[PDB]
């Protein structure tokens, strides 16, 4: 039916893609050998959205794995579900970006982008009608950031009428994993503002916070964070794969959530999330789902929505539920918290319901919010960038690869303009 | 002898049509596979030997909803080619339905409608089911109405539309679509029967004692309303009313053609045992604001025309007495330029009950269609929402990208202002 | 897939290389004869059937120390041609290593390095181990680094050098050699990791409770540090870091590339039983002045960039909490122009223990690489020693006789003054 | 790989050379027949530095014995280990110098120098890579002084790039063994300051003093003094023959110890030195060794180091030791006696450690000191020379051989210049 092409860039992108593909194969009843082993025919009716039928009732994911070093490729290939991926879809270089944005975008990325674009073009020509592309990557690295930026720009040049989704993790407020994070983040945001239809911002600190307070996990692992992210990715696209009462695909969400093209940065969320012990002390109903959804503790981005106002909200429900309860509850939450909703957009909430719930759970929901509190994250990244750029620290590493200072100035100006717009519509 | 063609557009239209055709097959004793072990001719064709195919068209720009039908229990009922599906949905965008995606499919649906009409000798008109806030259900139905009015012309066209609720709405850009589709379909429709999801939710909660109503219950109630409307064509009664009579009775002025529907009695099996559901009681209940299918206040408006369709064990004398008693009531007021404001229809067939349904089996039923000036309040509210959104130019680029111009928005706003002015003028 | 070349120059470099290669053979289960009963490919080649040869070059201008290797236990491990020896040492003279004796041998070592690089597909860079106060380890190291910069170019080059101690010196002419080699190798290096013998002596005396440490203990500790650095290349972990990231993260300006190394936890088997070696505790211990491997005061300077490499049973959340706890401490300060000053790497392989060693087996290990302005104090002390010695022209004739000019001494002093001025300017 | 040529001149030189070769042959496990009889292969790995392999696993020393009388040559031939020397290396005259510098340097030495130079040239051509030459002689005689001077000058003419070491016995302050000692000593010093790289000053009075107070020797003999001198000689070149932790050859010592070319006169010492009875009452540790080394009573030159300042100090340690203790104790002794160390040379001490200790001892160390107190000895010799030259005593003996008064004046001036320089840097 409607086809989605998946691309994974960098270490974090590859890991999250592997987790996402494991979750998806679990949903559709496919073992790591590519054969179908489910029971419900609903799992097979719309399997062409993510998988390709490759003779002998075997299914290969429609995914492209991209990196500049063979390490993560070998780790993903040798791990569980590493056999399903097509061998020709592994495009990897030998040098590596070394946490440098210019290397990923100008030096090595310019070398590998032709091959990755060839693979992407073949995959997109294979499908009868593609809905769009989705990419998982990071803004703090050098391979993921620059390479995903270049790939997004090239794809949008090739396919201007399709949807471009990105699930990118953003630098955290408290603790940084890289010294040169603000440079890469600022440049990546500069490019994503123009070349993307909708971006979902994920923060590692928020994921740790969720795993600690909500899931009660003593020793969380990157696997758990990837699990949560994959759950969100699966929840976003449920209406393209399963029947439901009120269906909303990617373009419906895009039309509903972004009023002005530059304001397309969202903070995702998922519900329900409970520990093992506390499972017995609640009943699965829509009210607890909306309570969990509309809560800063459950936000997957390190931004509190209560310092800003919601522009638009998407609530995608899965399971067998009553539409009357959902509509009444959305109306109630909108009325109770009218101060947190923009006044010149009535009915900030968009609703969609799918019949098939995730395996194991009777009911679930995914929350997408377009709030003005993202200006805080953008402001902090911009201020760190300005503080670093005042003294020209670490600048020669980027300048030696062909970058000019005008590029940094333009990226800073774009970040400032975006923050100004977000403040303006607040 | 006289036939009626039904068109179901979009998700809501297709699902309501599923409920309606289930109800029709139940009423006429036709199995879901089309075999029956002859007034049904107006709604079911006869092909070969003992196979009855509905006179319906199912259209949607996305395949999933109609795929559910093609793999459902009524798979063998419909002619496969009459179920037309697109490849990409309109994504709640009126421009996509009207220009970008509509032109690629409308020729096929027009061809199928022409083929269906060729098999009719006394075609009475068209019944189209659609939504206001939807993308395809707005744009494609507007384009289809233009093409139908161009082609067939004098044949009556009646809409069944889902109005957005004053406070309970799903999409964010619904006012844009509603205003645009109203402006586009004002000159091509004969009359539109109008319902609201919030009002039906309230009715299910209160009268039927249903804690958690779903879309199936709403579709069943709407199907009951449509069956009550069309029982005159599908059966024989003491005093029958056809499709053209609705148009010539309920529309005083060409632009004021938006009556709203009401059904009575709607009760569960618990309360039906302790009640004598006489003609007078149901006639009175039809006029209370708590029982209408559109969330609005008839007390703040004046009725212009009213149509009552009785079903079952009903005799004319009690109908006349109840109508007189309604006339003597001061709380409900009619416009002074309409001394005669009632249209009466009586049918012999009692309303059937779907097994597993929520309505109880009753001896009598009334479907009341009223043209009242109170819809001006809803029109004004929708216009205010449109103005609030259009002041900041929010979401305009989505519509402009697909082939729309801001001049269309201005024209739609001007036409809506003219329409509410006309309502306020006829009110006095 | 990606390979790394190790070069060991001088007595200290060769002996530290012996310790490092013993540690690698223990880590990957390779016997000393090259047989084992595949991430080790980055450090070991494969020739014939089940023989693994290191990708190493051992160079010295005198035969004794490398003759020990060619006679000792690891005689069969190394290829005969990659153990290059001269006949006459440099005798603690930079000029002899640079011009008189270095010129007769460098072509052979360059040929061997090229031969090694021809077998690599993803060569990441070079590690060179040498000394500052030595003759060959200064002059030949500078000559080799300049030749490598001319030949290979963009490939990263990382130094492991023994920094002369403030009060504990072996030679008399150490300041001359140190200043000259720093001046020569400033432009041809990417980053240099610094260690001090006196600091390691103090660490062994205090934490390891060792009364009489020898050079073997120091070499074992240095080998542990190097293994912690290269574990990301030789294994797979949650978050990995290769050679280029060190260079791009720890070097803010091209001339400021002298970070110092720190390892934790270093404890004997006696004290390990009464301690819970958590992530927070070792992270804190890495920042105390008494635990650093270079005798200097971090309290008197400001950090510029910090790199933490965890090994073993480590999960990222405790790392994040520990780094936040470090950041909230006022006692240690970062430069204001570096809001983000931490680079984090995590590996799954715990640190192994050499049989008969001095360290106890642990579940966790941290190797901290810090670039701080406190190195300016050591640079100033060395410059003062150079000035005092050069005022009287002591030992100058030894250097002049081998081909050096006093202009080189003046230029080296000027360059060192410029370097300390740059450090002071960056500090403010 | 590195080669050393040994020369013995005069009676004293021949005797100390014989003792030195006895000690060396004991160290390397060679019996007086020339065959190898040791156990450790370390004794054989670097045996080529001193010995030549002459077929049939027999080794001959690389030594040349020179004298102007057949007496001492016959004595060393007939004594123990006299057979190991090559018969062709015995170059001797018939006349003798008669304790006259002029005869040794101009009359008889001029005749014998051609043959001795031929022998030295053959030996040096035989070896592939020679480190340098060492000479054993005395400055109070006529054969040793003049002939060693002439040989040193000729060798430095032939081999200017090699190291020249001399172990010369200088006249003692208290009692003189020859009437004309100051003349020969002054001329020999005048030549040694120019034609040598490093000189080790040996005093018979100091050796008697050590043998008396330290070794508790009732009746010391010249053999015992030669034993001590041989111990020092063997301790100097240990790093060329055995492996160790920190290696220092002759050129390393020269670079570290002499800052200005004329200041190359050292005062050697050895430790441990204890009597038979007092051996039980002490422990062999590095503190004891460095205590013995830095002590005026243990010096082999009749000068008090506390009357001047140390320029540089070299300590060569033998045995299995901890480098931490060595470095710590050298730092401590430098700090405690900062008044006795030159201020404009930081870190005056140079250390070297060899693994193999001398036979019989677990630990040992050799001390070399370049102090300014040698100006006392030079001043005394110059004063005696001036006192004798004022009255022209015994001058006709030197003049009859063809020498001129200008040579005496030049030597006296050179001695004054040397003492002036030593006082200047003091
Ligand atoms: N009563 C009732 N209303 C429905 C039903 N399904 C959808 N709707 C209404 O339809 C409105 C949105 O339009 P949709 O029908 O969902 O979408 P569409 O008409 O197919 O147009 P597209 O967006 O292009 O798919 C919602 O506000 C609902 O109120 C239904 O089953 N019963
Ligand atoms: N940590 C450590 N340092 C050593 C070791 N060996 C020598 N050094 C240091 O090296 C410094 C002197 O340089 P060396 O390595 O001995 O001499 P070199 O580099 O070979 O140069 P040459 O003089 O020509 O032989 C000393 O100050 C020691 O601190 C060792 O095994 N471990
Ligand atoms: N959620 C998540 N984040 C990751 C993972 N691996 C790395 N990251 C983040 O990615 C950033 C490092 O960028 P990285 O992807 O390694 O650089 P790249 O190799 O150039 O793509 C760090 O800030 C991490 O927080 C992972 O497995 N899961
Ligand atoms: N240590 C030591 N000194 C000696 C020995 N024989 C002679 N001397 C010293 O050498 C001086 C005599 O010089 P001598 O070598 O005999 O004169 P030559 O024949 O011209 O070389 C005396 O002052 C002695 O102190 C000896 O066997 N050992
Ligand atoms: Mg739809
Ligand atoms: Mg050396």
């Amino acid at each position: 039916m409607r086809e989605i092409v998946h691309i994974q860039a960098g270490q974090c992108g590859n890991q999250i893609g592997a987790k996402f593909w494991e979750v998806i194969s679990d949903e559709h009843g496919i073992d790591p050998t590519g054969s179908y082993h489910g029971d419900s025919d609903l799992q097979l009716e719309r399997i062409n959205v993510y998988y390709n039928e490759a003779a002998g009732n075997k299914y290969v994911p429609r995914a492209i794995l991209v990196d500049l070093e063979p390490g993560t490729m070998d780790s993903v290939r040798s791990g569980p579900f590493g056999q399903i991926f097509r061998p020709d879809n592994f495009v990897f270089g030998q040098s590596g970006a070394g946490n440098n944005w210019a290397k990923g975008h100008y030096t090595e990325g310019a070398e590998l982008v032709d091959s990755v674009l060839d693979v992407v073009r073949k995959e997109s020509e294979s499908c009868d009608c593609l809905q769009g592309f989705q990419l998982t990557h990071s803004l703090g690295g050098g391979t993921g950031s620059g390479m995903g930026t270049l790939l997004i720009s090239k794809i949008r040049e090739e396919y201007p009428d399709r949807i471009m989704n990105t699930f990118s993790v953003v630098p955290s407020p408290k603790v940084s994993d890289t010294v040169v994070e603000p440079y890469n983040a600022t440049l990546s945001v500069h490019q994503l503002v123009e070349n993307t239809d909708e971006t979902y911002c994920i923060d590692n600190e928020a994921l740790y916070d969720i795993c600690f307070r909500t899931l009660k996990l003593t020793t969380p692992t990157y696997g758990d964070l990837n699990h949560l992210v994959s759950a969100t990715m699966s929840g976003v696209t449920t209406c393209l794969r399963f029947p439901g009462q009120l269906n909303a695909d990617l373009r419906k969400l895009a039309v509903n959530m972004v009023p002005f093209p530059r304001l397309h940065f969202f903070m995702p969320g998922f519900a329900p999330l409970t520990s093992r012990g506390s499972q017995q002390y609640r009943a699965l109903t829509v009210p607890e789902l909306t309570q969990q959804m509309f809560d800063a503790k459950n936000m997957m981005a390190a931004c509190d929505p209560r310092h800003g106002r919601y522009l638009t909200v998407a609530a995608v429900f899965r399971g067998r539920m009553s539409m009357k309860e959902v509509d009444e509850q959305m109306l109630n939450v909108q009325n109770k918290n009218s101060s947190y909703f923009v006044e010149w957009i009535p009915n900030n909430v968009k609703t969609a319901v799918c019949d098939i719930p995730p395996r194991g759970l009777k009911m679930s929901a995914t929350f997408i919010g377009n709030s003005t509190a993202i200006q805080e994250l953008f402001k902090r990244i911009s201020e760190q960038f300005t503080a670093m750029f005042r003294r020209k620290a670490f600048l020669h590493w980027y300048t030696g690869e062909g970058m000019d200072e005008m590029e940094f100035t333009e990226a800073e100006s774009n970040m400032n303009d975006l923050v100004s717009e977000y403040q303006q519509y607040q | 002898m006289r036939e009626c063609i039904s068109i179901h557009v979009g998700q809501a239209g297709v699902q309501i049509g599923n409920a309606c055709w289930e109800l029709y097959c139940l009423e006429h004793g036709i199995q879901p596979d089309g075999q029956m072990p002859d007034s049904f001719n107006t709604f079911f064709s006869e092909t070969g030997a003992g196979k009855h195919v509905p006179r319906a068209v199912f259209v949607d720009l996305e395949p999933t909803v109609i795929d559910e039908v093609r793999t459902g229990t009524y798979r063998q009922l419909f002619h496969p080619e009459q179920l037309i599906t697109g490849k990409e949905d309109a994504a709640n965008n009126y421009a996509r339905g009207h220009y970008t995606i509509g032109k690629e499919i409308i020729d096929l649906v027009l061809d199928r409608i022409r083929k269906l009409a060729d098999q009719c000798t006394g075609l009475q008109g068209f019944l189209v089911f659609h939504s206001f806030g939807g993308g395809t259900g707005s744009g494609f139905t507007s384009l289809l109405m233009e093409r139908l009015s161009v082609d067939y012309g004098k044949k009556s066209k009646l809409e069944f539309s889902i109005y957005p609720a004053p406070q309970v709405s799903t999409a964010v850009v619904e006012p844009y679509n509603s205003i645009l589709t109203t402006h586009t379909t004002l000159e091509h429709s004969d009359c539109a029967f109008m319902v609201d999801n919030e009002a039906i939710y309230d009715i299910c909660r209160r009268n039927l004692d249903i804690e958690r109503p779903t879309y199936t219950n709403l579709n069943r109630l709407i199907s009951q309303i449509v069956s009550s409307i069309t029982a005159s064509l599908r059966f024989d009664g003491a005093l029958n009313v056809d499709l053209t009579e609705f148009q010539t009775n309920l529309v005083p002025y060409p632009r004021i053609h938006f009556p709203l529907a009401t059904y009575a009695p709607v009760i569960s099996a618990e309360k039906a045992y302790h009640e004598q559901l006489s003609v007078a009681e149901i006639t009175n209940a039809c006029f209370e604001p708590a029982n209408q299918m559109v969330k609005c206040d008839p007390r703040h408006g004046k009725y212009m025309a009213c149509c009552l369709l009785y079903r079952g064990d009903v005799v004319p004398k009690d109908v006349n007495a109840a109508i007189a008693t309604i006339k003597t009531k001061r709380s409900i007021q009619f416009v002074d330029w309409c001394p005669t404001g009632f249209k009466v229809g009586i049918n012999y067939q009692p309303p059937t009950v779907v097994p597993g349904g929520d309505l109880a089996k009753v001896q009598r039923a009334v479907c009341m269609l009223s043209n009242t000036t109170a819809i001006a309040e809803a029109w004004a509210r929708l216009d205010h929402k449109f103005d609030l959104m259009y002041a900041k130019r929010a979401f305009v680029h989505w519509y402009v990208g697909e082939g729309m111009e801001e001049g269309e928005f201005s024209e739609a706003r001007e036409d809506m202002a003219a329409l509410e002015k006309d309502y306020e003028e006829v009110g006095v």
